[PDB]
């Protein structure tokens, strides 16, 4: 029935709001949307277009600005002209020509939306209102920002985050001991921050060297899209912008970078940002009399940026008046004189070993006792100073509450986190095995020769040759000769694996040649499927092998090549560990050792040493095993004795057969040994340490954690959302889904997703054991993205379905009515936390009365039908009549349930913003660290969210049309 | 042109390990049916990614010419060992390894 | 599936192939034989049979579903499933009318 100079709007896309009929053939229509001027021109066939008409009663507005009330309508050879008051002048009898009316009909609340055609689906009906139930319960969820990190659940780092991520503007500096996940704490930190809305413009400052594994780090763990700025992106961006700096929220730099005009570091320090991170802040040398130029920079940067966070290192055994030249950093008012902090550590100091005694168990002398009395400035101390002493029945529990009153008396510890190995659980237990080897006489004659050619040349060199004798054999028997026939660790590796067909072994070798020759070698004669790890490949190449590796049972059984390492996810699964080689140093031992020593493995680690009788390997496995205790402990003495020790040794290495000497030496290393342990363990400030790990609130954390995710209806959501906008998932099987979009998605395209596909696993220990996969939970952004995308659309907002029940009447009418409640105020606020958008469901009858509670949704929805579009198009314009007489029958119910939720959520937020704001107050009474920004900044936040909740609304999202009949 | 290199996309790398790094299989490898008999990769073109991205690209590794295989694989059902192998080239720089 | 019965066979009035066309071929070739996409006038053209692949247009502009019935200012080719090609019909306008062989032979 088209005719030039209708009015049409589209049914999905009607942000272009109304079109106009201006030309028509055989096939098509075009209409022009003054909106934009435009024309569109539809086939006539399928018509997926919407006719626009008022009914007496609508209130419609003019081209001219003014509006009026229709009251009657002609239609005559298909055009429609509005006859009606108008409402601004009063004057009656105005007429309309359709093609005047304006372009500002927007969504209606869905009692409007009867009488647009074609309806929406009733499954994507019940994927809104699924949506807006799980996005409202979980948005008000206490762990948010916790759980879509690609972590292992470390009970120290969920702490921090915890802690940390929390605080406003927060100012710290991370000197946990090297290889305990600073970084991870770190970006968990980020992702807090980040998620919660408080910060939005980031800059993050890394040596260049690292900036990459920065840029994998936040994308694969923490699915973090960062942009690099380098001179020439900053040249670009200063010809599209004024400041360069604006185009994008979160920026990775260098230091070095930084420094390189005066007006980069103004443009810098003027970008306004919201967090800055520095990692390796040691690097920043600073004199008292002399501060270095690089210092300058970030004392700069620091200045005008309110959060700021600082990873550092605390190396050469030293104090943390080190770390006065960041402590100054931080808060330069509160720590502004060196000579106060090294009284201050000084005058501490027989506070923490009395500390030391009273927690190794010990008697403290009331002598002793009365510093610590001194300390903590009260009058009701005795009672509970003394029982904690005398060992009564309690001398636990009041030991606990005297570290608790140190932690809260300590001087820095809120602002300084130290994490050491020793005062954290859950490492394993490391157990070794020594296989003496016979020396083959191949090699033999290959080295005496190698010793006569050898005529000049450094010891240095001679030891580094005769340790690997495999690329000594290269250079007399010829390049490529088979070694790999006569060398008996090679027979002892394949046995063993053959033997122990049933586990998974890491094989650790020094360099990526030998590790080729040896798959080869276990190929072309046993058959061993073994990946290699090495330096030269790529990152996707490498991800594909320790996906096979990953395998339980049907992919490789063994692995590696070189030091390469630094997986942050490990390999929990795996327990053996084989060294091939040897290395020189003890530090490259400690890391390859490191690799597989983590928390959360699944047994103890055996490790099996292959080497051959009397040679460097001999010496060395003497050396480390009775003198250094290196394998089954990980004391970080190894370096000092090394370099006492390194020139002596030299000759103990080019020349094995001089045994005398070495026992002696031995002897001198368990004594250097028992010194550095000894210094160690009487430096430990387990004030500071306690108060780091969190406790048991922590542990309670973490285990809330484990428990919350197992939530299967987080994947049964999950694939209805993805399964209703069109993506395509194809089931690997082995708990890996492969999403690829189809070509019925719903959005040109998505912000996520690739044409090439996706894989996902919803297991957090998949995920550690597969990098290569997405870790889904309710934070990922997937899930976020298109969580606005539905709630944000108005698909699934109204549809119809009939109801078969004998024990009914004909025609009846149930109305389901979904309102939202919702407050309108800046997401820095975080109101979300408090008053998300919150639904009201509604169950109406002819009268009015509310069944919800007596009918459950998924029941009802499951034995309901939908109809045909044509058919049901008109059967709902048969109750447009009605349904505005049901509209206010809830009228009356809505303002009781909106005041009831409005009421209770607001007394949840006095009630928890006065307790949290007081415990800060009774910090500032008792610490000297809390600044007065942070109180003015939770009081005004207090304020400003009892403001933006008393005007709080409710509207009208989602509606369905129930109609009971017996056809 | 299409290649013949062993660099096959969103392959396990099972597939891979009974292959050569010319990419032909190994005398005397036994094989079922579906395994990849040979490598091929068909080339794709206007890739046109973002600056951005083919950073990324580059940081990777991915590969904008590939992303198609054009692989032969064994025939269904049928399962045996490969006794010969013979390569034909009309054109070629130089003689491949195999060759 | 409807309930139906009596098929029907008459002859074709030029008014009713008129009314089966969707548009006229006007040059014999099909493809560019360099890029495979269709001849803009050719026995095979997407404005008058349809797209070659599901809700996408020829040049590209617009390929998401949800546009059912816009036709691409660019390519005149409508956006749908590419089933509906194989329903579609042409014509050739003749300008000599010409005999109908079964009915002579
Ligand atoms: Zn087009």
């Amino acid at each position: 029935p088209f005719t030039l100079g209708q009015r049409w709007i589209s049914d999905t896309e009607s942000e272009l709001g109304l079109g106009t009929v201006v030309a028509v053939d055989a096939r098509t229509v075009t209409l022009l949307f003054p909106s934009t001027g435009e024309n569109r021109l539809y086939a006539r066939s399928d018509s997926p277009v919407t006719r626009v008409m008022f009914n007496p009663g609508d209130t419609i507005t003019s081209h001219d600005g003014w509006q009026m009330q229709v009251e009657e309508v002609k239609e005559e050879n298909g055009l429609l002209t509005y006859i009606g008051t108008r409402l601004d002048t009063e004057e009656s009898g105005v007429a309309l020509r359709e093609v005047f009316l304006d372009s500002k009909l927007v969504f209606s609340k869905p009692q409007d939306r009867l009488f647009a055609g074609q309806i929406d689906r009733m499954d994507r009906f019940a994927l809104r209102y699924r949506a807006r139930k799980y996005s409202s319960e979980q948005f008000r969820m206490p762990y948010s920002g916790l759980r879509g990190q690609r972590t292992s659940l470390i009970p120290h780092q969920l702490n921090i985050a915890h802690d940390v991520g929390r605080r406003h503007a927060p100012r710290v500096l991370l000197a946990d001991e090297v290889g305990l996940g600073k970084t991870i704490e770190a970006g968990m930190i980020l992702h807090q921050q980040l998620l919660s809305g408080a910060a939005e413009r980031v800059l993050i400052i890394v040596p260049e060297t690292l900036q990459h594994q920065w840029l994998v780090e936040m994308l694969r763990r923490f699915n973090l899209r960062f942009a690099l700025f380098d001179d020439e992106r900053y040249a670009e961006a200063q010809h599209d912008a004024y400041n360069p700096f604006d185009t994008e929220q979160l920026v990775i730099c260098s230091l070095d970078f930084a420094r390189r005009s005066k007006q980069r570091l103004e443009h810098l320090c003027e970008a306004e940002w919201d967090l800055l991170v520095v990692d390796e802040a040691h690097h920043l040398v600073w004199s008292e009399d002399a501060p270095s130029r690089e210092y300058q920079a970030i004392e700069q940067l620091a200045e005008h940026v309110p959060g700021v966070l600082l990873l550092t290192a605390t190396p050469e055994q030293l104090g943390m008046e080190s770390h006065f030249a960041r402590l100054r950093l931080l808060d330069p008012n509160r720590f502004h004189d060196f000579a106060q902090f090294v009284e201050e550590q000084k005058n501490y100091r027989p506070v923490a070993d009395a500390v030391a005694m009273l927690l190794a168990g010990n008697k403290l002398s009331n002598d002793e006792l009365n510093m610590l009395g001194e300390m903590i400035g009260e009058q009701d101390i005795e009672p509970l100073l003394q029982a904690a002493n005398s060992d009564s029945e309690d001398a636990q529990s009041a030991r606990q509450e005297l570290v608790s009153m140190l932690m809260d008396r300590h001087g820095t510890s809120r602002v300084l986190f130290r994490n050491t190995r020793n005062g954290v659980k859950g490492f394993p237990k490391r157990e070794l095995h020594t296989i003496k080897l016979p020396l083959p006489t191949q090699y033999q004659t290959a080295i005496k020769v190698s010793g006569i050619m050898g005529a000049r040349k450094s010891a240095e060199d001679r030891a580094r040759d005769m340790l690997y004798p495999e690329r000594i054999y290269q250079e007399f028997e010829g390049d490529n000769a088979t070694w790999w026939n006569f060398d008996p660790r090679v027979e002892w590796l394949m046995g063993y694996l053959t033997s122990h067909r049933s586990q998974k072994v890491l094989v650790i070798c020094a360099k990526a040649a030998t590790a080729l020759q040896l798959e080869q070698v276990l190929r072309e004669r046993e058959g061993i499927r073994a990946a290699v790890f090495h330096e030269g490949m790529s990152i996707i190449e490498r991800d594909r092998a320790a996906a096979w590796f990953a395998e339980e049972d049907t992919g490789a059984q063994v692995l590696l090549c070189s030091e390469i390492g630094s997986e942050g996810r490990n390999f929990q699964f795996a327990s053996h560990m084989v060294m091939f080689d040897l290395p020189f140093n003890p530090d490259l031992l400690e890391q390859r050792i490191g690799r597989l020593d983590r928390i959360g493995q699944a047994h103890d680690i055996q490790i099996h040493v292959p080497y051959l009788e009397k040679t460097a390997q001999s010496v060395l496995v003497r050396w480390y095993h009775e003198g250094l205790d290196a394998f089954e402990h990980t004391c970080p003495t190894g370096r000092t004795i090394y370099d006492s020790v390194y020139n002596d040794l030299i000759n103990y290495l080019a020349s094995p057969d001089q045994t005398e000497g070495f026992d002696d030496l031995i002897k001198n290393c368990r004594e250097q040994h028992e010194a550095l342990k000894a210094q160690l363990e009487q430096g430990r400030d387990r004030l500071l340490e306690i108060h780091s790990n969190g406790g048991e609130k922590a542990q309670a954390l973490a285990e809330s954690i484990e428990e919350q995710d197992d939530d299967t209806n987080l994947i049964a959501f999950a694939m209805n959302l993805f399964d209703i906008i069109g993506i395509n998932q194809d089931d690997r099987g082995d708990n890996m889904i492969v999403l690829t979009p189809s070509d019925h998605m719903l959005v040109p395209d998505f912000p996520g997703l690739s044409e090439d596909g996706i894989t996902i696993t919803f297991d957090r220990e998949v995920a550690l054991a597969r990098e290569d996969a997405q870790f889904i939970t309710w934070e990922h952004p997937l899930i976020r993205n298109g969580l606005d995308l539905i709630l944000s659309g108005d698909t699934g907002s109204s549809t119809i379905s009939l109801l078969k029940n004998k024990a009914l009447p004909v025609g009846t009418l149930l109305v389901e009515l979904i309102y939202v409640v919702e407050a309108q105020a800046p997401k820095q606020l975080q109101l979300n936390r408090f008053l998300p958008p919150t639904p009201v469901r509604m169950l109406l009858d002819k009268n009015g009365n509310n069944l919800a509670a007596q009918v459950e949704f998924e029941t009802f929805n499951r034995q309901l039908n939908a109809v045909n579009r044509h058919t049901g198009s008109k059967l709902v314009n048969a109750v447009q009549q009605d349904v505005h007489a049901i509209l206010q029958l809830g009228e009356a119910q809505i303002e009781k349930s909106a005041r009831a939720l409005i009421d209770a959520a607001r007394n949840e937020a006095d009630e928890k913003l006065s307790a949290e704001l007081s415990r800060l107050e009774a910090l500032r009474a008792v610490n000297p660290n809390i600044r007065d920004d942070e109180l003015t900044a939770i009081e005004s936040n207090r304020q400003q969210v009892m403001e933006s909740l008393d005007q709080a609304g409710w509207r009208l999202d989602a509606l369905r049309l129930i109609v009971v009949t017996h056809q | 042109p299409e290649e013949i290199t062993a660099d096959i996309p969103n392959v396990g790398e099972a597939a891979l390990s009974k292959l050569d790094e010319s990419g032909i299989v190994y005398i005397g490898a036994e094989v079922t049916g579906g395994d990849i008999l040979v490598g091929k990769v068909t080339p794709k073109g206007e890739t046109q990614l973002t600056p951005e991205e083919k950073l990324l690209r580059a940081i990777f590794g991915e590969k904008a010419s590939d992303v198609k295989d054009s692989s032969l694989r064994v025939p269904n059902g049928v399962s045996g060992t490969v006794i010969d192998v013979q390569v034909f080239t009309r054109d070629g720089v130089e003689k491949d390894k195999r060759a | 599936t409807e309930e139906f019965d009596a098929i029907k066979i008459a002859l074709a009035s030029p008014d009713m192939i008129r009314s089966w066309s969707f548009g006229e071929v006007k040059k014999p070739e099909t493809i560019n034989y360099r890029t495979f996409k269709p001849e803009r006038d050719g026995l095979f053209c997407a404005r008058i049979f349809g797209p070659v692949k599901d809700y996408e247009c020829l040049c590209g502009k617009y390929k998401r579903l949800k546009h059912r019935g816009v036709i691409c200012e660019k390519c005149g080719v409508e956006v749908t499933q590419t089933k509906v090609r194989r329903e579609r019909m042409g014509h050739i306008e003749l300008a000599s009318p010409t005999a109908h062989i079964w009915f002579l032979k």
